[PDB]
RNA sequence: UUAGGAAUAGUUAAUAAUAAUUUAUAAUUUUGAUUAGAUUGUUUUGUUAAUGCUAUUAGAUGGGUGUGGAAAAAUAAAAAAAAUAAUUAAUAUAU
């Protein structure tokens, strides 16, 4: 139960604050008509930071996709079909929310990935075991299910029939 | 009403000792001298040894070799039958054995038999297949037993089978066995080879010529 | 869950229990004998300074005298009397939050105070044990059963919470036309 | 299974005799269905030609809402309970019915009662459930008396001084030795109330 | 009084059996000198000790193991002819007289270093010992027979044994092995001599010293020792390249868990190693694994073996990172005595479900460890992991050196 | 707990039940969970008074002069089934004497099959040790038409008083697997005609009129006298 | 009458009839001479018969006289064997093993020659 | 008899089991006193000594492996290549069943657990030529509270601590 | 039932303990989660009062 | 205690107890009349277990939010006299 | 995959890791494929036992014949690999865009 | 707490150290230690004008079994112990 706060702070400081950019990634995916397949786009939108590099994006598309039909292969990001350096920044870029960027397949490969990264990393090391979501889609509080609701059984001095006082100092 | 609390750990569920008030004072130096001159009177070691702080019985490898050890009730077989039942308890009685026997198996059991005491050894081998072994017999099985039983001249033990057969295992007699038997018949078999009936003294008066 | 069990005192699940209310008693004559009504665990703890959850009160087995009966005559007013005295808050609490355990005779001493119906073993040996055949009962249940609002609301009432506003309390509650 | 729900109440009131076939392939063995399921299917099991085949077919519902951990819900066990006449199916325990009939003719012979209509303090409600009482019943005293040595008496004691004489204190401590402390002793006042408790029971 | 003290009371030292007993009893002293249990023994300077010795009743505590080792020097100044005697068939064998000596740098490594004012003898005594000449005597006997080192484990334990003797004491490691092999050659390192010869592990933990012992036996020389390839690609020397290769063999570092029972020390020599074997060879790393096809087998078989190791061994350092103190972060020693299994072996089980000695038997194996990464192994698998990458690669955009960073700034704060 | 009677009910301690859940109590203790269990002591306990008269043999007694005579060893024999027969029918007794090891017949306790219960195994595998009277089973348990997806552990498959039918539609050899049978709700349609459920959920059997004469009797409202 | 300690059965005289046994509280039943177990079990067993249910139940006396031979201490229906002091055969004087004679065991039986001698006879 | 108590300990404790027999048998021989009812047979009689099979093992020869093998009488040995082969099962399995601690021992035999010695002296008694090694008595011989009244000094001070 | 989501805010104020901001937002949320409206300005209330 | 009846399953064993606890159906379905008849009586114990639960539950609502109003008059009394006499010294 | 496109559950040939990086990726890895090839470096161990075989019952019964089932052990001991023969056709309805749509052996 | 008052130690802190091969000018004590003696404590008792003097009987228990959640386990008039055994009353024990 060692989650390094002793105290009881009820807001959140520096370390914790991240600044984030909604970026939205496409992906060609295949559908199944009467007439046979045809192309459509599956869109995968994660929060990643704004110093971030674009194999950091990758990254964060690959542990955020919660699909086995998307991540299959190892893909590469492109805009407007010219592929992106993945050792730059998005701001070398001029990376926005607009942006819109694809993720381009190569279905011959198998993605061999290895999560040894938990999902919600941050500064504090508080990761749930559990969590089976990212933390940007959990609400922020819920009803607690797993506890039990525990009343007081044991009376400090008052026991009985007169409450003269109660051996309120005990 | 459970001993979970009266007796160690290692003897839970524990039936069929000897006694299991023992096993739990042996390191007591009175009683781990009793448990060591035990086994040497027990043979097959080499060495003094005691066994086990939490095991009441013998150790598996320790019972295994007093039983490979142990000499056998029959000594000195003058018979080729008596030679197999020694093949048999070295097979099929071995110490925690997992291999059943075989009706090919009885069927070399009984094909053996020379002298009366021979059936009673061959007998119990049936005995030891249908209730022991729990083995479903062949279709030829009385077959095999029927002229096991002549050889030595028993007739009234191939008459008792007759009688009650499935007690015993056969699930398949013929016809011409229960009127041999009976004495409907005078006969059990045709032999294919010989073209005779079967047993030579009821060939002097039904074939009178052999035939290929 | 001893070796040897203490053969005049058995009882089940182990120590400290579940709590229970009991009626436990001095070791005095019968002539001075009375009884406290207590919460305990199911096993006693006598090693403690406190031998007992809550105390409920105190029960005399002993009729009294009817020191009462020249201030108003009612019916049956100068037969003896029963005096006990009972914690009916602290009763509450460890019945309902707590779920206690309760013996037949505290039952039957709460039963006579209105607070419980009679208990399992008070017996009327004149009248049996019902026989029950589920033809009959399921015929009684299709011939008057009640509507599903109509229970699931009189559960709402009897077991979630009574005091809910109507809607002429709720105009009440709402503010006025200076912050309206 | 929200998604499933709609296909077999679809094919249900379409009135197709196939939800079943559709609840059994798709909905029964690997999902976490609900009792509303059998609630749109009891309806295309009532459409059937015989009579045993309805009877067969919700008795096997109510089998599998035993097998695969779905309760029935009420609903379902009132729509079953208004075809008894014709199916003669037992939709209620053994146990609900006699705790019902024995529930039901006592509460009509309470509600036709006159006497027992009077309301019941020791029954109706809780009288106070907070630990401590709601106004002074003069207890405690904080001073020692005569033959009372040990004054605080620490553990368990609302003594906080001596009754009468004392080594000199400093600070909060003589002001509340002198002043400020509870006394019961005193036969003119009682221990004072806080602010502002103390001016309208002056008198 | 050591026994050894009545084998050189005047006896005739040339017999045989008497330099054999002579070298068991000393091993036995030195052996009962390391695996003396020192749970209650301390050395603190008493001031009511100075113009005598310790108490009487402070004796096991306070005076028994200075004297114990100031017997081992003692005895070592007089044994040390008999059993390793000069260079000019042998009394000793060579493994024994490795043992012995294994047993004297085990007691001489952890000697009384603390000083009082009460001892009489000379500070320079609570020194380890000098034993430049006894290695050189192993190594000349341990040369002299065919067969010394073989792929046995307890063979790899002897080789990890003997080079680290031959790193310690200054000794040269090729005397342990014939001239012929060291033929042809002027000059040869102690790494390059290790390198050359180490067998094929079988466990994780021999490879991981063996990597350290390279390291260690060549500070300055670690680029010779490691510098298989030319400037533009080309493999130079392949005898390092199948060194390198044998080292990192698919016995000890090809499952998927073969890092178990790597510590936070143990992982930062790993990626000491794979970071020194990058950047010696960085030419023909930056050549050959990104577009390249090689048709030389030993070179895919590196190549596939040091991705191999990389890749466990940065999974290894997400998982001390990520899962701190972790059940699947906990470590244990290789063929570590785990006596539940013993203990469910030598009892009957009537009832198999219920397992004798059940609530000490899960709490206890031999060393099981909850791993963490302090501040000195973070501080230097920050640096180890940026050295792993390329020049031309951000380190700012690497979320492991940024993630160990932060974890540094957080259980500093 | 998973599954409380009647919920959480304690004006009694036998309001809960003999057992408070049908998972065992203790962790440390896996033979506490909660099954159906059979009475092995009138059932293990075969009649001895069909071997009096009867001269049994040990195993180990080979030796010429403990030998018995052919007849008086074949009736020992005979005696020997009796007595392992009297009590009832084992799973590996029933199995040995039918074909392929009786793979894919319907075995059943005689109480599965009475009342409102049943239930019944369909042999999947037999593994027969030495002692061919025991061993391990393994079938698929099919209880009111609704069966398992693998075959289990036939509990107290060693203790007498088993039953089968031999039919040779359902025999299975040992080349192929033996398949499920079928849930008459899920897989094979629903028949009214082919099998009827005799129970169901929420629903009790009648009282039978000798009960409730019984308890009528007993309790005292009958007028019961010699 | 089920226990040992309450002799029910024993008491046959004390009453005169059913009513008799019927209407006697615990007062009555310490006044005809009876002591408290017995008297108590009486009352209980009337108590229960006039509230439905008949004296039916197992007569506890041969087992528990079957656990009273064993020497637990609460006789909680446990079996704890008496250990004696020599439990070996080696320290009861016997030296070692008991060696079968495999001469006299290897004979053949008395049936098995007459069955020899009739099969001489028939071969002949 | 304090000698044949101290003996007897070290040779169960040392595995030796002949040696301790015959040292009852010899107690019970001479008229020790506590030992004139323990009387131990001799299992071994017909095995020769331990250290004549070594001697013999170093320099028929299928007899001459397995001196050492103890037989009941009605045993009999294997073939000499498959009882060598059940020689050294028994040999790993001995040593794998005494490598195993015992978990609250202290790393101790059953002999070493609670035989705390101190001399006679130790508790109110003084010089006997008769008692060599004698463990002092127990505390239950000298009860307090039966030698002085409450509140009262006894004149022993140092006969309950161990 | 959900009015002892109301009863532990209740005893948070007995037991002469300050509400954070984080106890009355799981009131509101509890009892709105649960259909208690009147239960959720009741919080509102209690916060207010504070 | 669990009875058992003269006409249960005997144990004709000489090594335990002389009659085991398999009962006569019969005995099965009178138990199961004694167990409704059970079953009524801690049916109403529930019930007046909640009732009572929610009693307690609503009073100490309104005593508690009683004691609120009082408390908060009493420490804003309180605040402001300590700030009046902190101003004086 | 009778009923859903599984992207690599199907391939065409054994997939060629190294035999360095063998033990470390292949654990936990599926493919069909099409015929009873077997992949080198493993000794062929077929399941007889009936104990062993009949928990594919509803898998040979309601879905394709199970033939054979082989357990691959290496020269290492260390990657075992389940090899179950199947014999078509599916008794299941295959959907076009299902991925055993692709295999000859489930779709004749 | 001792009518005749002096030394004590499996020892103190640090520690990448579970399971301490290291470091230190270590720790207790004349403001009364350790040991030896007496020794369950406790505004519950008694007395008196008395903040004085004088009494006490709740309890616990590192080698008996690593079982059990917890050793408290070799014996206790109830603490009723898994089907309403009995629950009218008094003796409730001798019996
Ligand atoms: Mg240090």
């Amino acid at each position: 139960h060692d989650t390094d706060r002793h105290y009881w702070r009820a807001v959140t400081d520096d370390p914790r604050v991240q600044h984030l950019i909604p970026l939205r990634i496409r992906f060609k995916i295949f559908t199944w008509v009467t007439s046979g397949w045809e192309q459509r786009m599956q869109v995968v939108q994660i929060m990643a930071p704004k110093d971030s590099t674009i194999a950091q994006v990758k990254d964060l598309v690959i542990v955020e996709n919660q699909s086995p039909y998307l991540c299959v292969s190892s893909f590469h990001l492109a805009i407007d079909g010219k592929e992106l350096d993945p050792q730059k920044t998005l701001g070398e870029y001029g990376i926005t929310e607009q942006s819109q960027i694809d993720a381009i397949e190569q279905n011959d490969h198998l993605l061999h990935r290895d999560d040894e990264r938990p999902r919600d990393w941050t500064v504090d090391e508080i990761t749930a075991e559990d969590v089976k979501r990212s933390p940007y889609k959990e609400m922020e509080m819920q009803p607690l299910q797993n506890l039990a609701p525990r009343y007081e059984a044991r009376p400090k001095g008052y026991f009985g029939r007169t409450y003269y006082s109660g051996m309120k100092q005990s | 009403a459970s001993l979970r609390y009266r007796r160690p750990y290692w003897m839970m569920f524990l039936k069929g000792v000897d006694n299991w008030k023992i096993y739990t004072v042996i390191q007591q130096p009175d009683h781990q001298r009793t448990e060591m001159l035990y086994q040497a009177w027990l043979g097959g070691l080499d060495r003094p040894y005691t066994r086990p702080k939490c095991m009441a019985n013998q150790p598996l490898w320790l019972s295994k070799k007093r039983h490979m050890l142990r000499k056998e009730r029959l000594d000195g077989p003058e018979t080729p039958l008596e030679k197999y039942v020694l093949e048999w308890h070295k097979k099929f009685h071995s110490f925690q054995g997992t291999e059943r026997p075989t009706p090919d198996d009885l069927h070399t059991a009984l094909d053996l038999v020379e002298r009366p005491l021979d059936l009673s050894y061959a007998l119990q081998l049936l005995g030891q297949c249908r209730n022991l072994n729990n083995i479903r017999f062949a279709k030829e099985t009385f077959l095999v037993f029927l002229e096991a039983c002549l050889r030595v001249g028993r007739r009234d033990c191939a008459e008792y089978a007759l009688e009650h057969a499935e007690p015993l295992g056969f699930w398949f007699i013929d016809e011409d066995h229960r009127r041999y038997l009976q004495g409907e018949q005078t006969w059990y078999k045709l032999s294919p080879l010989d073209n005779l009936y079967y047993p030579v003294e009821e060939n002097a008066k039904l074939n009178e010529g052999r035939k290929p | 869950a001893r070796a040897v069990i203490k053969r005049r005192s058995p009882q089940l699940w182990g120590a400290p229990g579940a709590p229970i209310i009991r009626m436990r008693g001095h070791h005095v004559v019968w002539k001075f004998q009375s009884y406290d009504l207590v919460v305990e665990h199911t096993h006693k703890r006598r090693n403690s300074d406190i031998r007992l959850l809550h105390y409920l009160g105190k029960h005399c087995p002993h009729p009294q005298k009817s020191l009462w009966s020249p201030d108003t005559p009612v019916a049956q007013d100068r037969h003896l009397f029963m005096l006990t005295t009972v914690d009916i808050d602290a009763f509450k609490y460890w019945f309902g939050v707590k779920r206690c355990r309760l013996s037949m005779k505290p039952w039957a001493l709460l039963a006579k105070a209105g607070l419980l119906p009679p208990s399992l073993t008070q017996n009327s040996k004149i009248m049996p044990k019902p026989l029950f055949d589920k033809e009959s009962l399921m015929r009684y249940y299709l011939a008057n059963r009640k509507d599903e609002d109509v229970m699931a609301r009189e559960k709402y009432l009897n077991y979630e919470n009574s005091m809910v506003k109507t809607e002429e309390e709720r105009a009440a509650e709402r503010p006025v036309a200076p912050y309206l | 299974a929200d998604m499933h729900l709609q296909v077999v109440e679809t094919m249900v009131g379409c009135g197709t005799m196939k939800a079943n076939d559709y609840f059994v392939r798709n909905v029964l063995r690997q999902f976490s269905w609900d009792s509303r399921f059998l609630e749109a299917l009891y309806v295309e099991y009532r459409r059937q030609d015989d009579v045993d085949m309805w009877a067969e077919l919700t008795k096997r519902a109510l089998v599998w809402t035993a097998r695969y951990n779905a309760p029935a819900s009420e609903r379902l066990r009132r729509l079953i309970e208004d075809d008894y006449d014709t199916i003669r199916v037992q939709t209620r325990t053994f146990r609900e019915l006699a705790v019902f009939q024995f529930r039901d003719v006592e509460e009509r012979r309470h509600s036709r009662d006159v006497v027992n209509e009077l309301p019941n303090p020791w029954y109706d409600y809780v009288a106070h459930a907070l630990p401590f009482p709601d106004r002074d019943a003069g207890y405690p005293d904080e001073y020692g008396d005569l033959g009372q040595w040990r004054a605080p008496g620490g553990p368990g004691s609302p003594v906080r001084g001596p009754g009468y004489y004392a080594p000199p204190m400093e600070g909060e401590h003589q002001r509340g030795y002198t002043a400020e402390w509870r006394d019961l002793r005193n036969p003119m006042r009682p221990p004072e109330f806080p602010t502002p408790w103390e001016r309208k029971y002056r008198q | 009084p050591s026994p050894v003290d009545e084998c050189l009371r005047g006896g005739s030292s040339l017999d045989k059996r008497l330099i054999q007993e002579v070298r068991e009893r000393f091993v036995s002293f030195c052996r009962e000198y390391v695996l003396m249990d020192t749970s209650g023994m301390k050395s603190t300077i008493l001031s009511t000790e100075l113009n005598a010795g310790p108490d009487y009743e402070h004796y096991d505590r306070r005076l028994r193991r200075k004297r114990h080792w100031l017997a081992i020097r003692h005895r070592f100044e007089d044994v040390r002819y008999v059993i390793w005697p000069d260079v000019v068939n042998p009394s000793l064998t060579a493994g024994e007289m490795l043992e012995a000596l294994l047993w004297l740098d085990a007691a001489s490594t952890f000697c009384v270093r603390k000083v009082h004012p009460s001892d009489l003898g000379d500070k320079s005594e609570f020194l380890p010992l000098d034993l430049q000449r006894e290695v050189e005597v192993v190594a000349c006997h341990a040369r002299r027979d065919l067969d010394f080192f073989d792929p046995s484990a307890t063979s790899l334990e002897q080789f990890t044994a003997c080079a680290a003797l031959c790193v310690n004491h200054r000794v040269p490691f090729s005397l342990f092995f014939p001239a012929q092999d060291v033929c042809g050659d002027a000059s040869v390192s102690t790494g390059q001599c290790i390198v050359a010869n180490a067998p094929s592990p079988h466990t994780a933990l021999g490879a991981v010293r063996i990597m350290a012992l390279i390291s260690e036996g060549s500070g300055s020389d670690i680029g010779k020792t490691i510098m298989f390839s030319d400037a533009f690609g080309a493999v130079t020397r392949f005898g390092i390249l199948r060194g390198l290769s044998r080292v990192m063999s698919v016995e000890a570092f090809g499952c998927k868990d073969a890092l178990e029972n790597v510590n936070e020390s143990e992982l930062c020599i790993i990626l000491h190693f794979c970071a020194e074997v990058r950047e010696q060879n960085a030419a023909f790393f930056r050549r050959y694994e990104a577009s390249e096809e090689d048709s030389d087998p030993q070179q895919v078989s590196f190549l596939a073996k040091y991705q191999q190791l990389s890749q466990i061994a940065l999974a290894r350092c997400k998982r001390l990172l990520y899962h701190p103190d972790s059940p699947r972060a906990q470590v244990m020693s290789e063929d570590g005595y785990i006596p539940l299994v013993e203990l469910q072996r030598h009892a009957e089980g009537t009832n198999k479900a219920a397992l004798i000695h059940y609530n000490l038997g899960i709490r206890s194996a031999q060393g099981m460890r909850r791993v963490a990464l302090g501040a000195q192994s973070s501080a230097r698998l920050a640096e180890l992991v940026s050295r792993l990458e390329e020049a031309s690669a951000r380190v700012s955009g690497n979320t492991l050196v940024n993630d160990l960073v932060h974890h540094l700034s957080h259980k500093a704060a | 707990r998973a599954d409380p009677l009647n919920g959480g009910s304690s004006m009694t301690l036998g309001s809960k039940g003999s057992k408070l859940s049908p998972e065992p109590h203790r962790r440390r203790m896996p033979w506490t969970a909660a099954k159906e269990y059979v009475p092995g002591v009138v059932l293990n306990a075969r009649d001895k008074m069909v071997l009096d008269g009867v001269q049994l043999l040990d195993i180990e007694s080979i030796d010429r002069a403990s030998q018995l005579d052919p007849l008086e060893v074949l009736r020992a024999v005979v005696a020997t089934r009796e007595y392992n027969i009297s009590t009832g029918k084992n799973i590996f007794q029933l199995a040995s004497q039918a074909t392929y090891n009786g793979r894919g017949q319907r075995f059943y306790r005689k109480e599965w099959q009475e009342g409102t219960y049943d239930k019944y195994v369909t042999l999947s595998a037999i593994d027969f040790d030495r002692d061919g009277n025991k061993g391990t089973a393994y079938g698929y348990i099919t209880f009111h038409g609704e069966t398992t997806t693998r075959p289990v552990q036939v509990d107290f498959a060693d203790v007498p008083g088993w039953y089968m039918d031999f039919v040779e539609e359902r025999a299975v050899p040992f080349t192929g697997i033996v398949p499920p049978p079928p849930s008459i709700g899920t897989d094979v349609p629903v028949d009214p005609h082919s099998y009827r459920l005799k129970a169901y959920p929420y629903y009790d059997a009648p009282n039978p009129p000798e009960f409730v004469e019984r308890l009528l009797k007993d309790r005292g409202v009958l007028p019961d006298t010699p | 009458d089920i226990h040992r300690l309450r002799p029910t059965s024993d008491f046959k005289a004390s009453f005169k009839d059913w009513n008799d046994l019927f209407t006697c509280d615990k007062r009555q039943l310490r006044v005809r001479g009876i002591p408290r177990m017995t008297r108590d079990a009486i009352r209980t067993a009337v108590q229960a018969f006039q509230n439905g249910n008949p004296p039916e139940r197992f007569d506890t006396k041969e087992e528990w006289l079957y656990y009273k031979q064993f020497k637990t201490v609460d006789y909680s229906y446990r079996v704890i064997p008496e250990l004696p002091e020599k439990y070996r055969p080696h320290q009861s004087g016997i030296d070692q093993a008991p060696l079968p004679d495999y001469r006299e065991i290897n004979k053949m039986p008395q049936w098995a020659e007459c069955e020899e001698r009739r099969q001489s006879k028939k071969t002949v | 008899p304090t000698m044949v108590k101290f003996y007897h300990d070290c040779l169960v404790r040392n595995n030796r089991p002949r040696e301790a027999s015959s040292l009852m048998r010899l107690a019970a021989e001479r008229g020790v006193h506590g030992y004139e009812d323990k009387w131990e047979a001799d299992v071994y009689k017909g095995r020769p000594l331990d250290s004549e099979v070594m001697n013999e093992s170093e320099g028929q020869a299928s007899s001459l492996a397995f001196a050492s093998l103890m037989l009941r009488g009605d045993q009999r040995p294997l073939p000499e290549n498959l009882q060598a082969l059940l020689e050294e099962e028994t040999t790993r399995n001995i040593e794998a069943e005494r490598s195993v601690p015992v978990p609250f021992s202290a790393g101790l035999h059953a002999t070493e657990i609670n035989s705390v010695f101190r001399p006679r002296v130790y508790r109110q008694l003084w010089y006997k030529w008769q008692h060599i090694a004698n463990r002092y008595r127990p505390t239950a011989a000298l009860k307090r509270r039966q030698l002085a009244p409450r509140d009262s000094p006894t004149g022993i001070p140092g006969f309950y601590r161990i | 039932i959900p009015q002892e989501a109301l009863h532990w805010l209740l005893r948070m104020i007995v037991d002469n303990f300050n509400p954070q901001h984080v106890h009355y937002i799981a009131a509101m949320k509890t009892l709105q989660s649960a259909g208690e409206l009147d239960m959720a300005r009741d919080v509102w209330k209690i916060m207010e009062r504070q | 205690r669990q009875i058992r009846p003269y006409y249960n399953l005997p144990s004709k064993s000489e090594h335990g107890r002389k009659m085991t606890g398999f009962l006569t159906p019969y005995r099965h379905w009178m138990w199961k009349q004694n167990e409704l008849w059970r079953n009524v009586h801690e049916a109403q114990f529930e019930h007046l277990r909640r009732v009572y639960k929610r009693q307690w539950l609503e009073s100490f609502r309104v005593n508690a939010d009683e004691y609120i109003y009082k408390y908060n008059i009493t420490k804003a009394a309180q605040l402001a006299q300590w700030e009046c006499e902190m101003k004086e010294q | 995959a009778a009923s859903s496109p599984v992207p690599h559950i199907i391939g065409s040939k054994h997939i060629d890791v190294p035999r360095e990086h063998r033990l470390r990726l292949l654990p936990g890895m599926l493919y069909l494929l099409d015929g009873d090839t077997l992949p080198g470096e493993f000794t062929i161990n077929r399941v007889l036992d009936p104990t062993a075989l009949q928990y594919y019952g509803r898998l040979s019964s309601q879905i394709v014949t199970v033939e054979a089932v082989r357990m691959l052990v290496p020269d290492d001991l260390r990657l075992l690999c389940n090899c179950i023969t199947f014999k078509g056709p599916l008794h299941l309805p295959v959907a076009p865009y299902a991925s055993l749509a692709s295999l000859r052996g489930a779709s004749q």
